[PDB]
């Protein structure tokens, strides 16, 4: 919803959401989250923005390694959804990152 | 000694000087190949023992015209580091040319205008050909002559313009282009020679008997317009004019610095014998409107201040009998604070003909270059064309996203307002 | 009435704010692409553009004369610009939190904003400093707004409280709590009778200045409404909605009167233009496409 | 121009009027250049050619650059309009 | 020096790429072998715009040759110059796409998506500098519609200042090759819009109306109409690859055909389509191609220009003319017929001469055209997809593939917006 | 490349064999005989027939 919009406008990312359960997809947009949240841990530079499944499996893997050393959790019941795109686990994931990186609440 | 250095820019300007330098080679008798079988030092310096090359740049943002040169029946002729290309061209975007694309070319032009300027003792000035119309023409042109201010001050520069025609032009987008090259040509630019290629149009059509003219046709007798004004500094004559001399009896006001162009003797050879060519005949064809070298009627404005340059068989007794005749004619029409409006410049060879154009051997001609009031019928009509297409955004958003700012059109517009009020008032009574 | 007739883009990211001229047929749009826009109506073309905010415009805001407009950004900034020059006239930093909303006075002379640190400032653009700071809500105050006469001040946030004020004396006067969520606009009448609350709920409500009395209870869809606006014909309101749909409820007719679903994202900004036939709709498709 | 030189009305001119002809329309053309042309236009006329069908062979061999004149001392992609997956042959 | 990289997408666009191939490497002089046969200098001057020089004097078409079934490539190798083709280059498929735009552009055709921006960045780097992207496609189809739009999407990311030619065939209105064309047309011009700098629509039949009655094919073979489609595309590219009294690349004509930036749909037509019968009686001059091109028959668009105003003009004169007698034929038919051109644009048509004709023809010409007409094969698509979709009719086979019903009410409203902005200009 | 071949060679057989009737109707005076006249010379100049 709007704060989880605002959240996402406020880090600057160079993806634009529009459609973002497509947008989200390749994960591209969560490892720019992850980096600005990490600048040393995640860089941009190790991951490929593209739409193939092996490149996808990949940065998925990666940002899933590195946020499992880190502590931070995600589903991974979501980020199989996030890669198969099923409706509303990029939703419910943009959320659990907003509560997960800077606790707020959830209406 | 005296030098010129010619500069063209653009398509326009490259086929010009193709025709331009096909004409010096043949008056000097340089062959093709470079090597001639003390006049020539205006444009050609003498390299070493045996070899002439011409003191000119050919730079254009496309390549397609830039090879035609190199690999034409001049390859051996031209400086292979004069002729400048770039990657991709300007594409009709005075915005690409200017900003963009421009400037990585333009730091290469300087440098080879440098090399060109200090081999030169005494330079009398700079010469460019550029075409308003186009992307480079207008673009790198005017980044050009905004270097050549600041870098080389107080040396005159003449600009042979082409300006798009009222009735029929070959592009879209030229009403933006030439509007926005005004600001960069009138600061800047000394003398600008308006050309428009419906009156040279119209000038091959019903002298020369061209049903179909060309733009090698058109290039080649703009040729002998360029060559009669630098005719006096090659070769010796009566009435001498230098580069200096042309402004100072043409322009009274710096911001008006803009001049018509007619050339009076254009005949073919059918036409050539059964015309006795005289002074007075061929001075009466010098004032004709119909054979101005751009489509603006002198009967609507009124002249300011003329230059006549005669060549060949010329007397400089009925030039001045000539001279007279044009005075006591009601159909021209001067300003009152102007009583003596001419300038007669006399030389003593006639003009060569080139063995593949359509002009014949004459003895005598004129080329006639005159500042009239007549001038601001020619912004005028363009004015109404960029206003209709500027009031609603169209072709903006190719200038806009190109580095330049939409405040760049209205100022433009501010400054080409402030051209016609200035022709209006002063050759008011 | 209500249909598509014109379109109007030229963002790369999401827009999340859009306002009109208060006599003039342009509007000036605010997006996550750190510039303000305005755009004419009858034509479809720019007419101004500036740029120079580090972070994305979360706001934008316009005084009644319409000679400054000002800009509040997602990096803590609100940067007040002038028309008539195209000039930046002042940029105030001192907040070190988000920005979300502006409201001029009356007069024009002092804005309002709101930020993230959970109060409400008061700047001026000639001295460019705090005149008041309020503080009545726990979390991030979204949204500020003004009456047309007296100075009552509603001040709506997520803590689910509108807040009636008198800004003058830095006091809250009440506080109602009808909503049932956060809150993100806070649109008047025409007068300061009545305002319409925002919710994540979905509902426009129409409580009165003091009454508090909701005449008219409506539902909209799945998604949470973000943005509302009152017609000036006093029988319309249009509210955006994050599901794509901005719905027009008219006040005397059926309550709920028309939907429109040309959009394909989530609305952030809905308003009318003076004449009172078409409607201003912003989203997050980067299209501030005007509707009939 | 020729119809002008031909005082006959007969629709051929001799070499050295077609070489007048020719240095009138453009000076600089030798009478040998003009007598090649001659003897390409009409190879058995003893003397004299149809101006006609010498305006109209420069006419139709005419060219726009001059550097494509050096292939004229397999029909076309485009210029059948047709057979279109039969251009060219195997083999 | 300004290259093109040629891109064909499914059975369409290598069967238009098959035909378009060999036109150019005939009037480049290119056998199928490789090697050079010409006869004259001026082809081998300016040949990298097309062919990458290798090793041993072989030149190698820059072109990228995709689809989904396996066995399309196989007929493209078995074409006649098939053999010129590097083999690296014919990224190939295993499933196939199936008249479904979802399959392409979403499931299908993403795994094959990243070896095709592969070999994209590595034939882009090797030139010098890229003058465009030029891609023939369908919009019919799945292939050409799903990974074609997908593919557009991404280069015009990557690459954002470079120039986007799409000589896509669209849906015809009288009769169909296939029943889900509108689905796959009206999301294919959505990703059009936004991606391609300018396109180009061509009709099958309005093809078939110019085989039928100018050129008087009585059986005309469906690789008859890739050969009007590829005497276009040869010369639209005409004055970079060949030098003339006056050059204009895809940029200039960009720049002169497009007034605002969604209007970049164009239609095209070849002009000296004469029969065999009629080829002795029309005299090859200037006048002779300009009313023939301007004539509605001619155009390959099912769109009639005469209901719609001229919005712009382009055209490309080739062989041995005239500047003022060409340009003087444009100032004719802007005045003779003043109510079919917008009055705010002065000098609607632009023109540009090249020297170098066509390989055994003497003078040709080329037209480009921006009209406000254009909407009516956009409106008839509209109303073709606005009759299924409101049913939820063959709908299954498009949402079992990810998409959902709201990603077709955006394609229905952006195609809705750009006969909005043409309807406009045309009052 | 047989069967393109085939269908051109069967457009341009259709085409010739009607050029050909038509050559051979104008050459042997059968085409036209509503337009023939009699008798056998010029009515207009009194000619013979060639
Ligand atoms: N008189 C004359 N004008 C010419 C000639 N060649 C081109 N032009 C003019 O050039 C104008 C078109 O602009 P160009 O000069 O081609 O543009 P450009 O300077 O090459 O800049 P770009 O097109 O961006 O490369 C036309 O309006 C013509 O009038 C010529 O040979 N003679
Ligand atoms: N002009 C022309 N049209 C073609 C050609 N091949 C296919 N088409 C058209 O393309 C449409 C089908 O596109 P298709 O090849 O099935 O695309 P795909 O399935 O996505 O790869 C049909 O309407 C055909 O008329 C061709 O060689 N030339
Ligand atoms: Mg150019």
């Amino acid at each position: 919803h709007r704060d989880v919009l605002k959240w996402v406008q406020g880090l600057d990312l160079s993806q634009s959401l529009k459609n973002c359960r497509r947008d989200v997809a390749n994960g591209f947009l969560v490892a720019e989250i992850f980096s600005r949240y990490f600048p040393a841990d995640i860089q941009m530079h190790s991951f490929a923005n593209a739409a193939s499944s092996h490149f996808k499996r990949d940065n998925w893997t990666q940002l899933q390694a590195f946020c499992g050393r880190q502590g931070i959790n995600l589903p991974g019941d979501l980020v199989e959804g996030c890669v198969q795109g099923v409706h509303g686990a990029a939703i419910a994931l943009l959320e659990h990152l907003y509560e997960a990186f800077t606790g707020k609440k959830v209406p | 000694m005296r030098e010129v250095i010619s500069i063209h820019i653009g398509q326009a300007g490259i086929q010009v000087g193709n025709a331009c330098w096909e004409l010096y080679c043949l008056e000097h008798g340089i062959q093709p190949d470079g090597q001639m079988p003390d006049a020539f030092n205006t444009f050609f310096s003498e390299t070493g023992a045996g070899k002439h090359v011409p003191r000119c740049i050919f730079l254009d943002l496309e390549p397609t015209v830039v090879d035609e040169v190199r690999t034409g029946t001049y390859r051996q002729l031209f400086h292979p580091e004069q002729l400048i290309s770039g990657k991709e061209d300007a594409a009709n975007n005075f915005a690409r040319g200017h900003y963009t694309i421009g400037k990585e070319i333009v730091d290469l032009a300087l440098d080879r205008i440098r090399k060109l300027a200090d081999n030169c003792t005494g330079l009398q000035g700079f010469l460019v050909f550029n075409a308003v119309g186009g992307g480079t023409g207008s673009g790198l042109g005017s980044l050009l002559l905004e270097r050549l201010s600041v870098d080389y001050g107080k040396k005159s520069k003449l600009g042979f313009t082409v300006y798009p025609s009222p009735q029929v032009s070959t592009a879209v987008v030229e009403p933006y282009n030439s509007v926005l090259s005004t600001h960069s040509l009138l600061e800047h630019t000394d003398v600008a020679v308006m050309l428009d290629n419906e009156a040279i149009y119209d000038i091959c059509r019903r002298s020369l008997d061209i049903e179909r003219p060309t733009y090698t046709n058109l290039n080649r007798l703009i040729a002998q317009v360029i060559s009669s004004l630098t005719a006096s500094l090659r070769f010796d004559g009566a009435l001498n004019v230098d580069i200096t001399e042309f402004q100072t009896n043409l322009v009274p006001y710096p911001r008006i610095h803009f001049m018509l162009s007619s050339y009076a003797p254009i005949i073919s050879a059918e036409k050539a014998y059964h015309e006795q060519l005289s002074v007075a005949e061929i001075t009466n064809a010098a004032f004709e409107p119909a054979s101005m070298m751009v489509k603006c009627d002198p009967r609507h404005g009124k002249y300011m201040a003329c230059c006549l340059m005669y060549r060949g068989d010329v007397v400089p007794k009925d030039v001045n009998a000539s001279v007279a005749t044009i005075k006591t004619k009601r159909t021209i029409q001067f300003v009152d604070w102007c009583p003596t409006g001419f300038k007669c410049g006399i030389n003593y060879q006639p003009p060569t003909v080139v063995p593949g154009g359509d002009l014949a051997k004459v003895q005598r001609a004129v080329c006639m270059i005159s500042n009239s009031t007549a001038i601001g019928e020619i912004f005028s009509r363009l004015d109404h064309k960029f206003d209709l297409m500027y009031a609603k955004r169209a072709f903006v958003h190719w200038y806009v996203g190109e580095g330049m700012e939409e405040g760049e059109f209205s100022e433009a517009r501010e400054d080409l307002a402030a051209l016609e009020k200035d022709f209006e008032e002063v050759g008011a009574e | 009435m209500l249909s598509l007739n014109k379109t109007f883009k030229g963002h790369l990211l999401s827009v999340a704010n859009l306002a009109l001229h208060p006599t003039k047929p342009i509007l000036v749009t605010a997006s996550d692409d750190k510039t303000w826009k305005m755009w004419h109506m009858p034509g479809g073309d720019l007419i101004m553009c500036g740029e120079g905010h580090k972070d994305w415009v979360a706001g934008v805001d316009f005084h009644p004369a319409g000679t400054c407009l000002a800009s509040g950004g997602g990096d803590s900034a609100v940067k007040i610009w002038d028309f008539e020059k195209q000039r930046c006239v002042t940029t105030f930093t001192d907040h070190k939190q988000a920005i979300w909303s502006v409201r001029f006075h009356h007069l024009g002379e002092v804005v309002a904003s709101g930020s993230l640190d959970h109060t409400v400032r008061l700047w001026d653009l000639p001295a460019g400093k705090c005149r008041m700071a309020l503080r009545g809500h726990v979390d991030s105050v979204n949204d500020l707004a003004w009456q047309p006469f007296s100075s009552s001040l509603a001040t709506a946030s997520s803590d689910k409280t509108v807040s009636v004020w008198d800004a003058r004396a830095g006091l809250c006067t009440q506080t109602y709590y009808g909503h049932q969520n956060s809150c993100n606009g806070v649109s008047f009448n025409i007068l300061g009778t009545q305002l319409a609350s925002t919710d994540a709920d979905g509902v426009v409500k129409l409580w009165d200045t003091r009454m508090t009395a909701e005449v008219a209870t409506i539902n909209t869809g799945k998604h949470p409404a973000n943005k509302s606006c009152f017609d000036r014909s006093g029988q319309v309101l249009a509210v955006a909605c994050d599901d794509g749909k901005v719905k027009a409820y008219s006040t005397t007719d059926g309550v709920l009167q028309a939907e429109l679903a040309g959009h394909e994202d989530a609305v952030q900004a809905v308003l009318f233009d003076p004449a009172g036939q078409y409607l201003v709709s912003c989203g997050s498709d980067n299209t501030f496409r005007l509707w009939s | 121009v020729f119809v002008r030189n031909d005082l006959t009305r007969c629709g051929q001119l001799p070499v050295r009027d077609m070489t007048r002809c020719c240095q009138a329309l453009v000076p600089g053309i030798s009478e040998r250049q003009v007598a090649a042309v001659m003897a390409v236009v009409d190879p058995n006329s003893a003397g004299g050619v149809d101006y006609r069908a010498f305006v109209q062979k420069l006419t139709e061999t005419g060219v726009a650059n001059p550097r494509m004149l050096h292939s004229a001392p397999a029909t076309g992609a485009l210029t059948r309009f047709g057979e279109g997956g039969s251009l060219t042959a195997p083999d | 020096m300004r290259e093109i990289v040629h891109i064909q997408g499914g059975q369409c666009g290598n069967q238009i790429g098959a035909k378009f191939w060999e036109v150019v490497s005939d009037e480049h002089g290119i056998d199928p072998t490789g090697t050079y046969h010409g006869d004259s200098d001026l082809q081998l001057e300016r040949i990298n715009v097309y062919f990458n020089e290798a090793t041993g004097g072989r030149y190698v078409p820059r072109a990228i040759l995709m689809d989904l079934e396996p066995g399309t490539m196989d007929s493209v190798r078995s074409g006649p110059y098939g053999q010129i083709f590097r083999p690296d280059n014919f990224v190939f498929g295993q499933t196939g796409a199936g008249n479904n735009w979802a399959k392409g552009h979403y499931t299908e055709g993403a795994e094959l998506i990243d070896s095709v921006l592969d070999v994209v960045r590595k034939e882009a780097e090797s030139c010098d500098c890229l003058q465009g992207f030029q891609v023939c496609h369908s919009l019919g189809g799945g292939t050409g519609s799903g990974m074609g739009t997908l593919l557009i999407s991404k280069i015009r990311e990557e690459y954002p200042d470079r120039m986007m030619l799409t000589f896509s065939v669209v849906p015809s209105p009288k009769v169909s090759d296939t029943v889900v064309e509108p689905y796959n047309a009206t999301l294919s011009v959505h990703q059009l819009v936004e991606n391609a700098d300018e396109c180009m629509v061509l009709d099958n039949e309005a093809l078939y109306d110019i085989c039928f009655r100018t050129l008087k094919l009585t059986t005309p073979t469906f690789g008859d109409l890739n050969h009007l489609i590829s005497a276009v595309m040869s010369g639209i590219t005409c004055c970079l690859r060949f030098p003339g009294q006056l050059n204009a690349d895809l940029r200039k004509l960009a720049v002169n055909l497009i007034p605002f930036p969604r209007l970049h749909f164009f239609m095209v037509g070849f002009t000296p389509l004469t029969s065999r019968g009629s080829q002795q009686y029309r005299a090859l001059t200037v006048p002779e191609l300009t009313q023939q091109m301007w004539d509605a028959k001619n155009m390959m668009c099912a769109a009639d220009p005469r209901h719609g105003r001229y919005l712009t003009a382009s055209a490309l004169f080739r062989g041995r003319m005239s500047t003022k007698e060409v340009d003087e034929q444009m100032l004719n038919v802007q005045n003779k017929n003043s109510s079919y051109f917008v009055e705010w644009i002065p000098n609607n048509v632009k023109s540009s001469v090249c020297d170098i004709p066509p390989k055994g023809l003497k003078m040709s010409a080329t037209f480009i055209g921006n009209s406000t007409a254009i909407q009516e094969m956009f409106k008839r698509v509209s109303e073709q997809f606005t009759a299924m979709f409101r049913r939820k009719a063959f709908l299954h086979w498009y949402t079992g593939e990810g998409m959902d019903e709201m990603e077709f009410t955006e394609a229905e409203s952006n195609m809705n917006d750009l006969v909005s902005e043409y309807q406009q200009y045309q009052d | 490349y047989h069967r393109e071949r085939s269908n051109w060679e069967t457009q341009a057989q259709a085409a010739a064999r009607e050029a050909a009737r038509l050559e051979a109707s104008r050459t042997t005076g059968t085409g036209a005989k509503r337009n023939q006249g009699s008798e056998s010379y010029n009515i207009i100049s009194l000619n013979y027939n060639n």
